[PDB]
């Protein structure tokens, strides 16, 4: 088709962001692989 | 069964309170890893084992508990593609190269320890490794 | 026994915002504006 | 601190098997009534049987399995079964 | 058609009768936030509407139906609307035509527009889930509705089937006397979401039936969600309609492939 | 009870000046009236 | 910044036939039904002067998991719900593949940050692999209670009566009826062998079927229509040493009829459940008895 | 644009418009307390216990191991101009 | 563009003031909101109002304003702009006007605080 | 609207802005409506807004005269200590109330030649500025302070707050700092043995070894190893220094 992307004026009074609110978010491991690690005295210590 | 259901929930809050505050104790990782694998649900145990190799991934009797826990329920395929994880984490272990080799040992199959110890001398380790070849 | 810190970035990820709630802290207050440079 | 958490624990036992032999009974007369949820404390809180906790996947390994999962689910399914008539 | 097509809707209680925004008496203080009664104890505040909808009657053309309207009102389903024909939503029983025009929004919305949740509910209440399709309502507050007289079990099942025959094609009706439910379904999903916002909170008894004078001091008959229907001759019949819709748009999946090549 | 120091001397001393002490002085815009009474305090007096 | 920058997930259905469409960008609008995380929201109207305005009601990350649209929640590619997308893969494969949902609230929100992907959806957004099964789909095408007593029931109902062709009631019975067929799809056959369209807004006729009875009660209107359905019903059985009965013709289940002329209420089919279940064995021996 | 060195042995190379990591240096078995860069080879230096190592920060490459056997816990460490 | 803004009736900020007397609807749920999104805001109309009081020479003053469309808060929109030796003159023939009529009336009695 | 999304209806507010309690609150109640500053100074604040505006219907409905009102008016500026209780909560502005009672002591005497005594000096125009420029400091601050109690409301207070080292927390924080850095110097000396069980052990001589230097009584463990032993003593003397 084709899109047009307009941004809405909000009104200056009313909460901004009305998704905003604090949240606990624990997250996942990220993507990308592991790197290789590539590395008597028992009685003395 | 919700005398058994009951009891399913109830212990795994026991233990996953109890790493909660205590993401280390490498030890009550593998305690309710075990707990899992006798409730002979192998999804759940291998998502404990994946959680705790985030914590260390150096600690490897975690690791090779985690490959008993493959190999008493004889599902191969997942202990051995494990191994290109394993070995490609830490080459310079030594009983991770051994006990890939005499697993394979008891699998019978000679063509696939051809190419280990390939890998495994132009790795360079030292004594005890070269004459076990 | 502490044993261990928290790392800050379990706090760092948390989806308020890229900022904090939206407090303003009187010693986030703008000040010093102007940097200096040496001749 | 230590001894009065022994004490509230074996309180805390005990509200379960009268409670456990209650539902045991009324199985007798055949009502059923299914355990209720230990209601949650703050607003996000966690029923640790109705999923997997943290679910991790292992890896995307090249050796390609699709035939032990079979099994898993087989033995899985095998051993609820048993649960649901012999009680274990 | 001859209720609907020819007339125009009419206007089922004035705004002057409309009832106060604020609620009875439930504790000491009115909250002006959430429009509650606060510092006490609460009493089982639920209670029967006053009105309720006359199909036949009300229904009739709206301004809706010329601007091209996809959604019902939800004020003619409980039978108070107030704007009648200056209304912009549709006054009457959904059918299979504008079902028909109900087919990409309906899967995230019901017929009044509202969006549906992932999660059911505790006790299955109000709008419905987009994972699941069900087509079933169920009824409760049976002994509530009837106003405490007595009925036999066979004569309640023919006062259910009466009120709820007119709101859309009902598949299946089956009262039971153990547990005093019913379990109520439909054709479609879109007149089981007409049904459950119309018939809830109502009264059973009839004009004629000697306690029309009273019937306002009840509670109603709760309409909420059915659950899986655990006898296994019907989940049997749940394999089958599932296989052979199935099939049904196996032949399309491949008709726009072959449209593809 | 055995370390902490006793209020009855205190309160003993504020009672007595207290219509000088709970003055009505000068108006600050309202006054407290003690429930069950219609004794007014003029400042947020504890002891008193 | 991994907010802003991946972009949406709008099916040319939703989207409509219009040239060039404005929408409109919310960055913190709602939250997702799946994940319930905030995430940026679009407006769109499909034409200028629609009456609805169509919403994004997922996030872009929660539908990249499962290929669909985030306004239909429907597949990308193939428009289906995914409770059918599951089912149809699980045909071609021997394996049973689902989407699991997660219940918990943190741990749904957990879910919707991994990458990976779950369900039909790995098949289904490769082109290559997806035409595979769409292949095979053709081949699978190409493959083609008896201590209770239910006396002072079974007087009332009129086991012995003929299409004797006469005015006589609107009211007739039904049964052999079995446990399937919808009460619509009945009256609707019997609107459509009548001739009459739209058969519930005229409330010409009424039915009763208690389905666990296996019987069917049968009420008209203006009872001119009435004989007029008797016109119209062509198989016939005539019993033996017995009188004949009109035969309705659904798709390969039979019903027969007789004309009440003194049936209705209820109880008329059974008071209970058990007391429809001891009738089904009645009839089950009748019906046997009717044909050998 | 930063390099960071850490407790758990690991020496990191950070790309900061990306906010990710470019490189991980995984040679130390140790924690590594001490860097320092050269002031004209465009080079990092890092220690461990008993173990001085030196990188280039192009690509991450080992560029040196010293003998730094026996010596203990570093503390801190210094470059100079003149390659001491 | 820049067209200015539209000078609007009076009648309608007063209808708007009056249908917020009582929010019991569920339609006044965002307006709610928009209430406690003004409260940030209140002391700066509180100082437009102070600074552009009567003073005790005129007996009405006609101000613009601004307000919000759900009538959440209305600030007076202008500046009180003098020109000095009138000021001082005006507030001088007061001061004059205030002294007589201390010394010609026998007994001045003061307003009553709060006066509701 | 703000005290009732509170759940606060067990107070009353009233039309010249006084909150009221109307009962006897629990100690959870007490807890949960102690309201700050930033709430009772923009209440205050309005109540003398109210004052002046009602001053003027009452002449605007007859009742008093213009001598009158601009007697009241100067009234109001000048006992906005005795009218409104503004200094309980940002007390700097008894400055304000002080210059005001100054300029009245200025006026009233130059008003007041040749005259007796009693009201009637209207003359308000020196005490409506020096409140008018205590608004022109009070509307920065109170628009941060009312937007973040508002922020708070619908948002929520965040978890991520890290407290700052103050006199009350110091011996605390002390504390935590030479128990990191004494793991760290002993971890580094061990080959490879363990670090969850001995790690206990290991902070349990050190805070040994500092109850022995302040009871000055050596502290001597007899198989404890040498190097182990020099890094507890280098930290207990900088703990002692
Ligand atoms: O305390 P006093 O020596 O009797 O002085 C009073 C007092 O003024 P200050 O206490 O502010 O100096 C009065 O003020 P308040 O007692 O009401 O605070 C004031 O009366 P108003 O301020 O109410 O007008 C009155 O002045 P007057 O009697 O002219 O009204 C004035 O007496 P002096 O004029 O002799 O100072
Ligand atoms: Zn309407
Ligand atoms: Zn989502
Ligand atoms: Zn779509």
């Amino acid at each position: 088709h084709h899109i047009e992307v307009v941004s809405k004026q909000m009104d200056p009074l009313l909460p901004r962001f009305v998704g905003k609110k604090a949240r606990k978010v624990v997250a996942p491991t990220e993507n990308d692989e592991v790197v290789p690690v590539l590395h008597a005295d028992p009685n003395e210590w | 069964l919700e005398e058994l259901r009951e009891y399913q929930r109830r212990k795994r809050t026991e233990y996953e309170g109890y790493l909660k505050r205590n993401r280390l104790d490498m030890g009550q990782w593998i305690r309710y890893a075990q707990f899992e694998i006798e409730q002979h649900d192998m999804r759940r145990a291998r998502s404990i084992f994946e959680r705790a190799l985030l914590v260390d991934s150096s600690f490897i009797p975690l690791w090779i508990r985690y490959i008993d826990a493959e190999l008493k329920v004889k599902c191969i395929n997942h202990a051995r593609n494990l191994m290109n994880r394993a070995i490609s984490t830490l080459p310079r272990v030594d009983k991770l190269w051994y006990k890939y080799l005499i697993v394979e040992e008891s699998l019978n199959n000679v063509e696939i320890v051809r190419s280990l110890y390939t890998k495994w001398c132009s790795l360079e380790p030292g004594v005890n490794a070269w004459n076990s070849f | 026994t502490s044993h261990r810190p928290q790392l800050e970035a379990r706090s760092g990820a948390k989806a308020a915002a890229y900022t904090p709630t939206g407090i303003e802290h009187a010693r986030l207050l703008p000040g010093h504006t102007t940097l200096k440079y040496r001749k | 601190k230590a001894t009065r958490k022994i004490r509230e624990r074996m309180l805390e036992e005990s509200k379960r098997i009268a409670e456990l032999q209650k539902r045991r009974e009324l199985k007798q007369a055949g009502i059923n009534v299914a355990i209720k949820k230990p209601k949650k404390k703050y607003g996000t809180d966690i029923d640790y049987n109705e999923d997997i906790v943290y679910e991790q996947a292992p890896m995307p390994g090249i050796y390609d399995t699709s035939t032990e999962d079979r099994q898993i689910k087989k033995k899985f399914e095998q051993f609820e079964r048993k649960v649901n008539r012999k009680g274990l | 058609m001859t209720s609907w097509r020819d007339k125009s809707a009419k206007v089922q209680v004035k705004e002057s009768e409309l009832p106060s925004s604020i609620p009875a008496q439930t504790g000491l203080t009115f909250n002006i936030w959430y429009n509650k009664w606060s510092q006490g104890f609460a009493g089982n505040t639920r209670f029967v509407s006053p009105f309720a909808l006359q199909p036949q009657l009300h229904s009739g053309k709206t301004r809706g139906d010329n601007d091209g309207q996809l959604f019902f009102c939800l004020f003619f389903a409980k039978g108070m609307c107030c704007l009648g024909p200056k209304c912009e939503y549709l006054h009457h029983i959904p059918d299979e035509e504008d079902i028909g025009k109900l087919a990409l929004r309906t899967e995230v919305l019901d017929c009044f527009g509202r969006e549906k949740f992932a999660d059911y509910r505790e006790d299955m209440g109000g709008i419905g889930s987009f994972r699941k399709k069900n087509k079933t309502l169920y009824v409760g507050g049976i002994d509530g509705a009837l106003n405490s007289k007595h009925l036999k079990p066979a004569q309640i099942e023919s006062r259910i089937r009466f009120v709820f025959s007119r709101l859309g094609d009902i598949d299946r009706i089956r009262y039971v006397e153990s547990k005093n439910c019913g379990f109520v379904k439909f054709k479609y999903q879109a007149n089981a979401e007409f049904a459950k916002e119309a018939m809830s909170n109502q009264t059973l008894l009839l004009p004629s039936d000697k306690e029309w004078d009273d019937r306002r001091e009840g509670t109603g008959l709760l309409v909420k969600w059915a659950n899986e229907d655990p006898d296994p001759a019907a989940q049997k019949r749940l394999q089958e309609e599932l296989k052979l819709e199935s099939l049904n748009m196996m032949v399309h999946l491949i008709n726009n492939n072959t449209n593809s090549a | 009870q055995r370390t902490g120091l006793s209020q009855i001397p205190n309160r003993r001393f504020t009672l007595w000046w207290s219509p000088t002490i709970n003055r009505a002085n000068v108006y600050v815009g309202f006054l407290v009236q003690l429930d069950l009474t219609g004794i007014f305090l003029h400042g947020k007096i504890p002891t008193l | 910044d991994e907010i802003n920058e991946p972009p949406p997930n709008i099916c040319e259905q939703c989207l409509g036939d219009e040239a060039n469409i404005r929408m409109t960008k919310i960055p913190q609008g709602s939250e997702c039904k799946i994940c319930t995380l905030p995430f940026t929201l679009y407006h769109f109207k499909t034409s200028k002067r629609s009456n609805n305005i169509i919403k994004t009601l997922i996030c872009v990350r929660c539908a990249t998991q499962r290929n669909i649209c985030q306004c239909c929640m429907l597949d990308s590619r193939w428009h289906i719900p995914i409770q059918l997308r599951d089912h149809l893969i699980s045909l071609v494969n021997e394996e049973n593949v689902m989407t699991e949902e997660a219940k918990n609230d943190m741990m749904k929100r957990f879910l919707s940050l991994k990458n990976v992907k779950l369900g039909g959806a790995q098949i289904t957004s490769d082109p290559s692999e997806a035409d595979n099964i769409v292949d095979k789909l053709k081949n699978i095408l190409l493959r083609a209670y008896a201590s209770v007593d239910i006396s002072h029931i079974l007087k009332k109902l009129p086991l012995n009566e003929s299409f004797l062709k006469n005015p006589s009631t609107k009211s007739f019975f039904l049964y052999n009826i079995d446990a399937s067929i919808p009460e619509w799809k009945i009256t609707d056959t019997v609107s459509q062998l009548l001739g009459i369209k739209k058969w519930k807004d005229g409330n010409s006729l009424s039915l009763i079927v208690n389905h666990k009875a296996k019987c069917g009660g049968l009420r008209f209107q203006s009872s001119e229509l009435g004989e007029r359905f008797v016109s119209k019903i062509s198989e016939t059985l005539v019993t033996p040493k017995g009188l004949k009965r009109g035969v309705l013709l659904i798709d390969r289940f039979r019903i027969f009829i007789i004309p009440w002329s003194s049936g209705f209420s209820a109880a008329s089919f059974g008071t209970n459940t058990a007391e429809n279940i001891k009738l089904s064995l009645s009839l089950n021996k009748l019906i046997q008895l009717e044909l050998g | 644009q930063v390099v960071s060195s850490s407790t758990d042995a690991t020496v990191r190379l950070w790309d900061v418009v990306a906010g990710k990591t470019m490189k991980v240096l995984t040679h130390h078995k140790r924690s590594v307390r001490a860097t320092a860069l050269h002031p004209k080879e465009f080079s990092v230096a890092s220690a461990c216990t008993d173990d001085i190592r030196s990188w280039g920060l192009a690509e991450g490459s080992l560029l040196t191991n010293f003998e730094s056997e026996k010596t203990g816990i570093i503390n801190t460490l210094s470059i100079n101009q003149d390659d001491v | 563009l820049y067209t200015p803004k539209a000078e609007m009736p009076p009648e309608h900020l007063r209808k708007i003031i009056n249908t917020h007397s009582d929010m019991a609807s569920k339609m006044y749920n965002t307006d709610k909101k928009a209430f406690l999104g003004a409260l940030k805001y209140l002391p700066h109309a509180i100082l437009k109002l102070l600074e552009n009081m009567p003073h005790p020479w005129e007996q009405a003053k006609e101000v613009k304003v601004l307000y919000h469309t759900s009538g959440a808060i209305t600030f007076v929109n202008e500046t009180p702009r003098v020109i000095e030796p009138v000021y001082t003159a005006q507030w001088s023939a007061t001061w004059i006007a205030m002294r007589r009529e201390k010394r010609d009336r026998t007994h001045f009695k003061r307003m009553r605080f709060p006066p509701f | 609207l703000l005290i009732h999304r509170k759940g606060l209806t067990y107070l009353h507010l009233d039309y010249n802005f006084n909150l009221k309690p109307t009962k006897t609150l629990t100690t959870k109640e007490r807890k949960k409506s102690r309201l700050g500053n930033s709430f009772h100074l923009m209440r205050e604040l309005l109540k003398m807004m109210k004052l002046i505006v009602d001053t003027h219907v009452q002449f605007r409905l007859g009742n008093v005269d213009a001598f009158q009102l601009a007697d009241g008016i100067h009234y109001i500026l000048n006992h906005i200590g005795q009218l409104t209780g503004i200094y309980r909560y940002k007390y700097k502005v008894m400055h304000q109330i002080r210059a005001c009672k100054d300029l009245k002591h200025i006026i009233y005497y130059k008003f007041n030649k040749n005259l007796g005594k009693g009201p009637g000096c209207g003359f308000w125009q020196p005490a409506w500025r020096v409140w008018l420029n205590f608004l022109r400091g009070t509307i920065p601050l109170l628009e941060r302070y009312i937007g973040n109690l508002i922020t708070r409301q619908f948002e929520g207070r965040s978890n991520e707050i890290v407290k700052t080292t103050t006199k009350q927390r110091l011996d605390a924080y002390y504390d935590l700092e030479l128990r990191n850095s004494v793991m760290d110097d002993i971890l580094e000396m061990m080959p490879e043995s363990i670090r969850q069980k001995k790690a206990r052990t290991i902070l349990q001589h050190l805070s040994e070894a500092w109850r022995c230097w302040k009871a000055n009584i050596p502290w001597d463990v007899p198989g404890m190893p040498a190097p182990i032993k020099k890094i507890i003593e280098r930290y207990i003397k900088s703990k002692a220094d």
